[PDB]
């Protein structure tokens, strides 16, 4: 027998700690996945931390009190990074090292309320040197394609460097919300999937989250 | 950031490069990532492009397409030595249009400039207008905590945000559009504070002060005055024509009423702006 809350509409409305939760869950899932199927990135860390995902990512919510936004767009910049950075994949191998980096860049980026690299990088626990470059790296990555709107992820994938091929390949007026409706997706989309205590990190918060129909 | 004049090896088109040094207890600058970051989303004619960007060790370099001088620049050569002195009026209407067009079509992108000033408006020799400096712009579209930010200047700052105001929208970038108007016309600044305290001073000194029936929220206002020395709206035809040397017709002057509202709420739109019969003779 487990609690069941249920969640606002609005992630804004939403317990940051819940956030936490339901985006360590699909963390932790998608690192179950994508392993359960060689030349390193700089997300890579030589061993599995022993501290767990969620425990990192509280951490770092409230020493450096991100705001709701920024811990989504954090979620999302992994489908941004799985997509444009091949060599990039999500494991339990690389998920620390990219949330520190993902999460002080979405904050950087897109808040009035920001702090240092350098604080950043003791809540975070690596020297301020290793986050600069961590950051850097990411950046370029991307292209600076850090707002989460509707045609981002395409617009960074062109943008990419293209490889010459023998034959050739292949606005947001009108768009609902001018095209800003990739959080709300992230976040209606993780409640439909590690919604439920079925998941993997059940040992973190015995809840049940259930998101008005 | 200290910036530099280049040009196109392959092309001999010349750009601006402004250079962001890298490596630091903040790393990569808020602000570059902040600038770059919208740039590339804000494609329009009125709205200095960024043609790209140039990593290396510890220097990043943005590439913005060369702009000759600006609104503040350009009106000092007019009259630096014979004091102020506004702008014809047909190109204080030019001007405006691009400055509003440029602008509609960030906040229609849900961006707020939040730092519009005569500087801030570049102008190329062709005579062209667009909007600057992005360093402290900012996507509304994502619903962060609004914090407004230390400028160097409050002349264009809104009475309400001055007010601790961190609920502002798009409205805020309306009111710097009136300020810079009026300085257009004028020549000089409408109202030239040297402080916050100052600043709302000389804004309620012409524009009176807040009329919490027609501005009810005011009272929310974290820096709001409840008993202050009310005043009455000064009239503006009064208070600029004496500068200017054309007769400010009836709808320039409805408009500048317009952009110069108190009350944001109030405050029109770039959108409605641009179809202020002011403007009239633009279409059809
Ligand atoms: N596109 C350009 N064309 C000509 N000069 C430029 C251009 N960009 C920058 N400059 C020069 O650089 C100066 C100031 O650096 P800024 O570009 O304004 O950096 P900024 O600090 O982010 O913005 P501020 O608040 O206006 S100083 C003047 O605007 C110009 O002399």
């Amino acid at each position: 027998g487990i609690p069941k809350v249920i969640l606002p509409a609005d992630f804004n409305k939403c317990s940051r700690t819940d956030l936490v939760v339901l985006i360590s869950r699909m963390l932790v899932s998608l690192i179950a996945i994508n392993e359960n199927s060689i030349t390193l990135t700089r997300y890579h860390s030589k061993i599995p931390p022993n501290i767990s995902i969620f425990n990192y990512f509280i951490r770092l919510t409230k020493f450096s009190s991100l705001e709701h936004c920024v811990l989504m767009t954090s979620l999302y910049y992994i489908d941004l990074l799985q997509t444009v950075y091949p060599d990039f994949t999500l494991n339990s191998l690389t998920a620390h090292r990219f949330l520190l980096t993902a999460t002080t860049v979405a904050t950087k980026g897109l808040c009035d309320s920001f702090s240092t690299n350098a604080h950043y990088a003791k809540v975070g626990g690596v020297r301020c040197h290793e986050l600069n470059i961590l950051e850097n790296d990411f950046l370029k990555r991307v292209n600076y394609r850090i707002i989460p709107r509707d045609h981002n992820i395409t617009l960074c994938s062109i943008e990419q460097k293209q490889k010459k091929f023998v034959i050739d390949k292949n606005s947001y007026v009108n768009r609902p919300k001018s095209g800003y409706n990739v959080l709300d997706k992230y976040y209606r989309r993780i409640v439909q999937l590690v919604g439920s205590f079925n998941a993997s990190p059940d040992k973190s918060r015995k809840v049940d989250y259930v998101l008005p129909p | 950031a200290t910036v530099y004049k280049g040009l196109n090896k392959t092309t001999g088109v010349y750009v601006a490069l402004k250079e962001v040094k890298l490596d630091s207890e903040e790393g990569t600058p808020s602000t570059a990532i902040r600038e770059i970051s919208l740039m590339k989303e804000l494609k329009h004619e009125n709205i200095v492009r960024l043609y790209d960007v140039i990593h290396t060790e510890n220097k990043l370099t943005l590439v913005f397409e060369f702009m000759d001088n600006d609104l503040k620049k350009y009106m000092d050569s007019r009259t630096v030595g014979n004091t102020p002195r506004g702008l014809e009026l047909n190109l204080v209407k030019y001007f405006q249009w691009q400055l509003l067009q440029g602008l509609a079509f960030c906040h229609e992108n849900k961006i707020l400039h939040r730092d519009l000033k005569p500087q801030n408006l570049l102008i190329n020799k062709r005579g062209q207008l667009k909007l600057g400096d992005f360093g402290l712009a900012r996507a509304f579209g994502i619903p962060v905590n609004t914090f407004s930010s230390e400028v160097v200047t409050l002349w264009y700052r809104a009475p309400d945000v001055l007010m601790g105001s961190r609920t502002y929208s798009t409205s805020i970038d309306i009111w710097s559009c009136g300020c810079i108007l009026a300085e257009m016309i004028t020549g000089k600044p409408l109202f030239p504070g040297t402080n916050d305290e100052e600043q709302l001073k000389l804004i309620f000194d012409i524009m009176g002060t807040p009329n919490e029936s027609l501005w009810p929220s005011v009272t929310k206002l974290p820096k709001y005055n409840p008993n202050i020395q009310q005043r009455p709206p000064r009239d503006l035809r009064q208070v600029l024509q004496p500068h200017t040397k054309e007769p400010l017709d009836g709808n320039l002057m409805d408009f500048l009423h317009g952009l110069l509202q108190l009350n944001p709420d109030m405050r029109l739109s770039a959108k409605q702006a641009l179809h202020h019969p002011w403007f009239a003779e633009y279409y059809h």
